């Protein structure tokens, strides 16, 4: 659409991340459009395109090749993609479906130019590297903090019954001194577990190796045209025994018959990709873990905690029981397509796509034993089988003229949506041996458990869409659709969603033309509808499920129906029946979200200055809410309802110098710039109280942003008996706690003095990608930003107190080795204790800092061998490159942590160095 | 079109409309037994031990005091906030308890008793459920909502409140469910999960117990004790109705807390754990799944105080030391006990559940605390760990059954109600004491030879039938419930029941600081404490229907 | 009254790569096709399947394993084999008329 | 490119078989048709009740 908001992606960028998921290489490239991604070797990734729409699924939609798909890209061979236009407004996403509430992505990939026979073989290898690792205490260091918890509480710390004793006495003003430090070889009395100062993250990470290889071919005659390509992806994670490949080909063609007249084409990408996946939790066990624990306990068995030492899971040995849990994952992906031209103007097109994948994987139960972490003897397997099977059809009927000065697009279609999925998987316990090759389901002499279920949804769609441009200087574009969906009943199935745009091409009349140095502004405006059905396939019914209790719970709460009503204490089916799991609401229907856009084209000094902005208002109303049922309701007491209303608004700016020097330099720089803000706007009653959305089930988020947190106010730290005897009452407060503030002002510290502390929304983000060419070699960078944004730290919980933890003794963060005494009177820190009698856990201003960051998310150099030298080895280009992806990180000094943009346990993000080449004849 | 948004249809589900067929009545009656195994989880068994941490029995345990903080709170009576995760939770489950009960009544309440002769018997059946779950919320929180129509819209619960009744008719809509069950259920049960018509009447008795100290004022104080109310319980503990059924204690106490013993003629109703049953790991009772020793790994909750081992010492008469006992720590080698001190804690140096080959130490061995929460371990849910019955999920647990009424307890009853009428039949109240008493020394089965092993002297012995005075016969049948029901978590239930819980507790406080350095600022707040608040986020959901308990701040 | 489901999945995955040299000559009345080359096969299958029963419903929508009240049953179990091939091949003709 | 469609409900009743089929295969011929890349692949969907 030249008349809406459309983002439009310089392609051939994203290979110089050699990033295995483009959408991950789109990273900060386009206002509006929010990337996230942790480190793991996938490169999966999330995509929010302006602001939160909805209060369900804000996932996007992809239109490849005229196929929709809401879920992949990782999963697609990303070097055989063309274009790339993302789609932000409602009036140019609309026309290309009606899953497009939270803005489309139009991906075509590469054919075949006409009378030309071209070759492609792109090549790297990566080493991937652990780079923000946490700074934790080691033995020693455990042991002198554990001292100073023991001493400030006032107990004699030679009663910790770990390994450790004291040599410690008072200085000259009666505070308490620590002189030397005596730790035991071995963590239990019977010696099965020596000392050791381990470092765990050192243990559980390892340097990664990337390897990319892609061939590709194409050819181009008067009456087809036809193209084929071949990848592989390889990516061993930062985290051991986790990584990831991907084997992929493609195939698209076409061809012209009668009088290029007829004319019939195929797209079709088909790929294996196969992953082990990291377990849940292993960064926060590694942070658990204390250094004392050995890697390897005497006998040569994985070391574990025994005697006084916490509940905690050796994480080495978890990565290592997991290694065999992969998944082996084959996509097909494609469309063959007609289309007739009858004469000059009209034409008739139908497409039918296939979509369709399925994922195969043994998971393993190994027996462990990491000193009293133990798991029984417990051994057992689960062959997992899933498919996903999803069919497109439509068919389009366009018109086109252009009389004198007029001119215009129409188009009516129809579109046939259909997913089907099932999935099942056989579960079978206990092994004589204890490996891959034996653990299948036909080997187990133990108890069995077999499972699964299929669901399914439709999509019927009706639309037109009519282009007009007067004069080549103002133009109107409509837009129409009726969107029907298997999710709701008859009397709500169907839902009717307009567009409008128009675009005033101001520089093209005549009173603009006394202006030598602007060759393009355009005024563009736009408003639209788009319908939003994306809910459980279930959300009308009423669902009772006979749930025998089949099923892994975590201490209890099956929820099961069966009961041994007898009395006989098992030994044999039981009898079972029913349990409600959602009420069902008989008139649920569309959800809308209605969008208003305005932006202004430019190019000024000869193409050289260019750009864009963007202001839109988005709105969401009927939102369709999973809503928790009032609790004297009870089991399953929940239902879809169309109950709820959020905006979005904000601004996008892309401006782009270019120019080349009279030295020898080009230089490219293209930089944008956003930021918008996020109001729910009404919500049911229940998901107000919920949480579910915002203010911690204490306030109602109503008039917040989504995800805004509600807290306590902590007020530094009382440093003087003085300062708790003039504070409020504050249950558990002394000197060295901290001091919550009182907010109503009552003279009591309590559950009351809670107010708006976090907002997850920043003031703006930008990236920026600066790029030279200088005698054959070429350098880029890319750098992204995100400013004024909170985050909440919940490692902070672990760097910063002894105690703010369910268990006692885990090992603890490097920053409270600074913690507030007597002896040490300049800090933020609270003073080491060993009982959370103040409750420092609860939600506080004390766990909000400001995670703005600017990175370098890559820097590639490459030269390009000169012509005259490859052409003689038949090369039309050859060039070899290395670059260096998040090699740098800038942020603030009030963050704590190590990465602003994963703060917490999430994969972490590596550094990646590169080295590659291209070869093309 | 149309045809082809239509063809694809739940998969593997009941709907609604289908779920009223009379095919699948019977296997809504089951799903609302089943909740009770399978809807409480480590911190919100339906037996409510994590609660009664609250008594003068026990410490909550675990690592330490932030193992659970919010139960240290309740534990110390300090940091409790209404918004407070399990006090939520346990109001939300109970209340899913509720829905499988009146699920499977308006399934019933449609059926033809001409062509389903049980359908009373049923409707009996679910409506004991009802009062179960109503029973124990009351219980926890005092101003509860009344759920009892079974017929309801679900838009219907939008407009419910926690004060539609008096205190006194709340409770009262809780005995009307256990009347109509003793109305109806069957005198007995050949399916044992079942309530018989007994286990209607000792509920219904317990019903009125709770109901008779009344609380009629706005704060939580007693008001005056109704007894229209207590010769109820007479009238539904009368023995004449408990052995239509064939209820009665067994000739030796340990056999209540045995899986050998599952069913037998104490157990009037219990919750009916199994294992080898199909379900993922078995249907065991996880709700305890925190209270095992360490000897499992985890995760030493549930640990018995000194105040309770104590108690369990006798004078040299073989009677509770009723002003002295708290005095000096049991001391094996000097000291008069109670057999059922090792029936209800397991003690260092002396065996774990009845097995010489697992003696208890003050170690790193059998409690986690480093001794914060003492070394006592709770025997009663536990069970031998060579037992069949005893496998780890997530969690160690056991088929077990949970008895909610034992005989023992209808036997105390009504010696309560008959002692408060004072009305000339006290000399029988004392007489059932004896028959509690009496069987209690003489429980040595299983540990016979603790005298000569471990110098145990074993001493108990019946009240004398005098005349007592009312004052003091009060004193007797409270000194039966410690050691009667020790650990069995209706210990602080009994002292609200008392309205003596602040007294009692809050001097736990000071003599039990000594043993258990967690209730160094323990305080219990009376009009304030005796029940948990409402949950806030319930209140703030209901728009201003549901009203908070006494002594809590406008939130 | 048996109702029971089973839900059966099976892969087969064959793979083949070979690489090949040959020679062509034409001398006047002589000819002459050589060919030397190598080949890998590996074909690796798996399959396997859950196996419930007692249903409430009976019909295809309701029968999936997570809706069974009875007994369960797991099943399956994997197979290979790799081949490895060298060859050559030579073929003469004279004065087309001798092969 | 081809693309094929086949469906046979059998004499015996409630007995059927049916399958879906596409074949893309293409060459290309570079330098001096010295180096020559090509590709071979058909796609199949068949189901059946016996
Ligand atoms: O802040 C309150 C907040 O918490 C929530 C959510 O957790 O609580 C409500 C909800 O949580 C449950 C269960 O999910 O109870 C949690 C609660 O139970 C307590 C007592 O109240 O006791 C827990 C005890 O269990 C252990 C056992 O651990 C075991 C031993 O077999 O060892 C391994 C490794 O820990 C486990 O897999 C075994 O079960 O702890 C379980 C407990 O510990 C936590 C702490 O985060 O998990 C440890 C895990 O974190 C890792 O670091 C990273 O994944 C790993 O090392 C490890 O897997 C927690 O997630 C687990 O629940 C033992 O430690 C304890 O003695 C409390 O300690 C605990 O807080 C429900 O019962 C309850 O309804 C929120 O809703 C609420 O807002
Ligand atoms: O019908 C199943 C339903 O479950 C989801 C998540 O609720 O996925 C199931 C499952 O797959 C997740 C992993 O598979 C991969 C491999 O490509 O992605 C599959 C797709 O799923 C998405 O998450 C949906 O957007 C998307 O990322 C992929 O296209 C990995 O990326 C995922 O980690 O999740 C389970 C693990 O939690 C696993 O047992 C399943 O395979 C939905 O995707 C799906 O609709
Ligand atoms: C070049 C790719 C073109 C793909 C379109 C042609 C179809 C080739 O085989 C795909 C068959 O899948 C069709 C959808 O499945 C039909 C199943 O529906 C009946 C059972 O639910
Ligand atoms: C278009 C380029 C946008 C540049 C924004 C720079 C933001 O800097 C924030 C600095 O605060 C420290
Ligand atoms: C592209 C030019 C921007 C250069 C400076 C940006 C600084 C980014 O760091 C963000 C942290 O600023 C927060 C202040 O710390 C307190
Ligand atoms: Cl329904
Ligand atoms: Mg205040
Ligand atoms: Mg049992």
């Amino acid at each position: 659409d030249l008349t809406g908001a459309v983002s439009v992606v310089k392609v051939d960028e994203i290979q110089k991340q050699g990033e295995n998921n483009p959408v991950k290489a789109l990273q900060g490239r386009v206002p509006g459009m929010n990337i996230t991604a942790d480190g793991n070797p996938s490169g999966s990734a999330t995509v929010r395109i302006r602001g939160i729409g909805t209060l369900n699924n804000n996932d996007p939609l992809y239109i490849i090749d005229g196929v929709p798909t809401k879920a992949g890209m990782h999963e697609l061979n990303g070097n055989d993609i063309e274009s790339i236009q993302v789609l932000k407004d409602a009036a140019s996403a609309s026309i290309y479906g009606s899953r497009a509430a939270n803005g489309v992505i139009i991906i075509t990939t590469k054919q075949g130019k006409k009378g030309q026979i071209k070759i492609n073989f792109d090549a790297s290898v990566s080493a991937s590297m652990y780079q923000s690792k946490m700074n934790v205490l080691n033995t020693e260091q455990y042991g002198r903090a554990m001292w100073q918890a023991y001493v400030n509480d006032g107990e004699n710390p030679n009663g910790n019954a770990l390994g450790y004793a004291y040599n410690w006495g008072y200085n000259a003003d009666g505070n308490p001194v620590l002189y030397g430090m005596t730790l035991s070889k071995y963590l239990d009395s019977k010696n099965t577990m020596p000392v050791a100062d381990t470092d765990w993250f050192d243990e559980i990470t390892r340097t990664g190796v990337i390897q990319q290889y892609n061939l590709s071919v194409s050819n181009g005659s008067e009456k087809g045209s036809s193209f084929f390509s071949l990848g592989y992806y390889k990516n061993l994670g930062v985290i051991k025994d986790t990584d990831f490949d991907r084997f992929s080909a493609r195939m698209n063609s076409d061809y012209k018959l009668i009088d290029d007249i007829l004319t019939i084409g195929q797209h079709f990408t088909l790929n294996r990709t196969s992953e082990v996946q990291a377990p849940g939790g292993i960064i926060e066990t590694a942070l658990d873990i204390p250094s004392a624990i050995p890697v390897y306990a005497s006998d040569g068995s994985w070391g574990g905690p025994v005697g006084g030492w916490p509940d905690r899971r050796n994480p080495r040995a978890v990565l290592e029981y997991n290694k065999d849990n992969r998944y082996t994952y084959w996509r097909m992906f494609g469309d063959a397509y007609v289309n007739l031209t009858p004469f000059k103007g009209f034409n008739l097109r139908s497409t039918f796509g296939l979509d369709y994948a399925n994922k195969q994987a043994r998971y393993f139960t190994y027996p462990y034993q990491e000193g009293t972490q133990t798991n029984n003897g417990k051994s057992a397997v689960e062959a997992k089988q899933e498919h996903w099977t999803k069919w497109m059809w439509n068919a389009i009927a366009t018109y086109q003229l252009e009389v004198g000065k007029h001119r215009g697009d129409v188009m009516i279609g129809m579109e046939l949506n259909r997913e089907d999925d099932s999935h099942f998987s056989g579960y079978k316990e206990d092994f004589s041996i204890l490996t891959p090759d034996y653990m299948w389901p036909d080997a187990g002499s133990g108890t069995a458990q077999a499972y699964g279920a299929g669901e399914g949804y439709s999509l019927v769609s009706f639309f037109g869409k009519m282009n007009y441009s007067y004069a080549d200087r103002y133009l109107l574009s409509l837009t129409l659709r009726r969107d029907g969906s298997s999710r709701f009943g008859k009397n709500h199935r169907y839902a009717t969603f307009p567009s409008v745009s128009l675009g005033w091409r101001i520089t093209q009349e005549n009173f603009m033309k006394e202006l030598t140095w602007l060759d393009d502004l355009k005024l563009r405006a736009s408003w639209g509808q788009t319908g939003n059905q994306e809910i459980s396939n279930l959300a009308r019914y009423t669902i009772y499920a006979p749930n025998y209790g089949t099923t892994d719970s975590f201490g209890g709460q099956s929820y099961g129906t069966a009961y041994d009503i007898t009395g006989s204490n098992g030994g044999g089916v039981l009898p079972s029946g029913f349990k409600r799991n959602q009420i069902g609401n008989d008139n649920i229907k569309w959800e809308t979200t209605t969008q208003t856009n305005v932006g202004i084209d430019f190019s000024l000094f000869k193409q050289s200055l260019y750009g864009s902005l963007e202001y839109y208002y988005k709105k969401a109303t009927d939102i369709l809410t999973e809503m928790a049922g009032v609790g004297v309701l009870g089991e399953g007491g929940s239902r879809w309802i169309n109950s709820g209303a959020m905006k979005n608004q904000g601004f996008e700016f892309n401006l782009g110098y270019r120019n080349k020097t009279a030295f020898g330099l080009t230089y490219d720089l293209n930089g944008n710039i956003s930021t918008y803000r996020n109001e729910i706007l009404e919500l049911p009653e229940t998901v107000a109280a919920n949480g579910k959305f915002g203010g911690n089930g204490v306030k109602s988020v109503v008039g917040h942003t989504y995800g805004a947190q509600v807290g306590y106010i902590a007020d530094g730290i009382f440093k003087s008996q003085d300062e708790v005897d003039n504070h409020a009452t504050q249950e558990g407060a002394a000197v060295g706690r901290i001091r919550y503030r009182d907010i109503d002002h009552n003279g009591v510290i309590d559950e009351r003095d809670q107010n708006w502390i976090y907002d997850p929304t920043p003031s703006f983000s930008y990236g920026l990608n600066i790029y030279l060419e200088y005698k054959n070699f070429d350098l880029t960078m890319f750098w992204q930003g995100v400013q004024g944004v909170d985050i909440i730290s919940d490692v902070k919980k672990k760097s910063d107190f002894w105690s703010a933890s369910n268990v006692g003794f885990l090992n603890k963060g490097t920053r409270l080795l600074n913690a507030w005494s007597p002896t040490n009177p300049n800090s933020d820190i609270p003073a080491l204790t060993r009982s959370d009698t103040n409750n420092e856990q609860r939600v506080s201003t004390y766990f909000v800092e400001n995670g703005s960051f600017l990175k370098l998310r890559n820097i590639q150099l490459g030269y390009t061998v000169p012509a005259v030298i490859s052409k003689k080895m038949r090369m039309d280009r050859l060039r070899f490159y290395c670059s260096a992806q998040n090699l740098l990180t800038i942020k603030s000094k009030n963050f704590t942590g190590e990465d602003p943009e994963n703060p917490n346990f999430s994969y972490p993000i590596p550094v990646n160095i590169t080295f590659g080449l291209n070869i093309g004849f | 079109c149309d045809d082809f948004l239509d063809r694809q249809v739940p998969q593997g589900i009941v709907t609604g409309d289908q779920i009223a067929s009379p095919e699948y009545v019977d296997n809504l009656v089951i799903s609302a037994y089943a909740i009770w195994a399978t809807g409480d989880d480590i911190n919100s068994s339906f037996s409510l031990w994590n609660y009664d941490v609250r008594s003068d029995d026990c410490y909550k345990g675990g690592s330490g005091t932030e193992d659970g903080g919010v139960f240290n709170a309740l534990e110390i009576s300090k940091g409790i906030n209404t918004t407070d995760w399990n006090i939520n939770d346990i109001w939300k489950r109970l209340y899913q308890c509720i829905t499988r009960a009146n699920t499977a009544l308006q399934s019933l309440d449609q059926m033809d008793e001409k062509t389903y002769p049980l359908k009373n018997q049923r409707i009996a059946e679910m409506r004991f459920l009802r009062g179960h779950a109503h029973f124990m919320l009351k219980q926890l929180f005092k101003k509860i909502v009344i759920v009892n129509d079974e017929n309801m819209e679900p838009d219907a619960y939008n407009e419910l409140s926690n004060t539609t009744y008096t205190n006194d008719e709340q409770w009262q809509k809780i005995a009307d469910d256990f009347q109509f069950a003793y109305d109806n259920l069957p005198e007995v049960q050949i399916e044992k999960g079942r309530p018989a018509q007994a286990a209607a009447a000792a509920y219904l008795a317990k019903t009125y117990l709770y109901k008779a100290y009344r609380q009629d004022g706005a704060d939580n104080a007693l008001t005056g004790i109704n007894e229209e109310d207590l010769k109820q319980v007479v009238k539904y503990t009368d023995p004449l109705i408990m052995a239509k059924g064939g209820y009665g204690l067994e000739t030796d106490y340990s056999m209540n807390f045995l899986p050998q013993y599952e069913n037998g003629a104490e157990s009037v109703w219990a919750i009916q754990y199994s294992i080898n049953d199909g379900t993922y790991n078995g249907n065991l009772n996880w709700g305890m799944g925190l209270t095992t020793p360490q000897i499992l790994g985890c995760c030493d909750f549930h640990k018995p105080s000194q105040n309770l081992v104590n108690a369990f010492k006798t004078d040299s008469q073989g009677k509770p030391l009723f002003s002295t006992y708290d005095n000096e720590n049991y001391e094996v080698a000097t000291d008069n006990v109670d057999p059922r001190l090792f029936h209800t804690v397991g003690m260092p140096g002396f065996p774990y559940k009845y097995n010489e080959g697992y003696i208890i130490q003050k170690n790193d061995d059998w409690s986690r605390s480093k001794g914060l929460y003492g070394y006592y371990v709770s025997l009663k849910e536990n069970v031998d760990p060579d037992c069949d019955c005893l496998k780890k999920g997530s969690y160690w647990a056991s088929s077990l059954n949970h008895i909610v009424i034992r005989y023992a307890d209808v036997l105390l009853m009504r010696a309560e109600a008959l002692i408060q009428l004072n009305d000339g039949r006290i000399t029988d109240a004392i007489s059932l004491i004896n028959e509690v008493r009496s069987r209690a020394a003489g429980s040595t089965m299983l540990i016979f030879n603790y005298k000569e092993d471990y110098g145990v002297n074993f001493k108990v012995t019946p009240y004398d039938l005098k005349a007592y005075a009312q004052d003091e016969a009060m004193k007797m049948l409270k000194w039966e419930r410690r050691v009667e029901f020790g650990m069995e978590s209706s210990r602080f239930f009994d002292l609200v029941r008392w309205g003596e819980a602040k007294d009692v507790i809050n001097a736990y406080y000071v003599t039990e600081a000594s043993r258990c350095s967690i209730y160094k600022n323990a305080g219990f707040t009376e009009n304030k404490n005796e029940y948990l608040p409402v949950p806030f986020e319930q209140i703030s959901a209901s728009n201003g229907n549901y009203t908070q308990n006494f002594g809590w701040a406008a939130a």
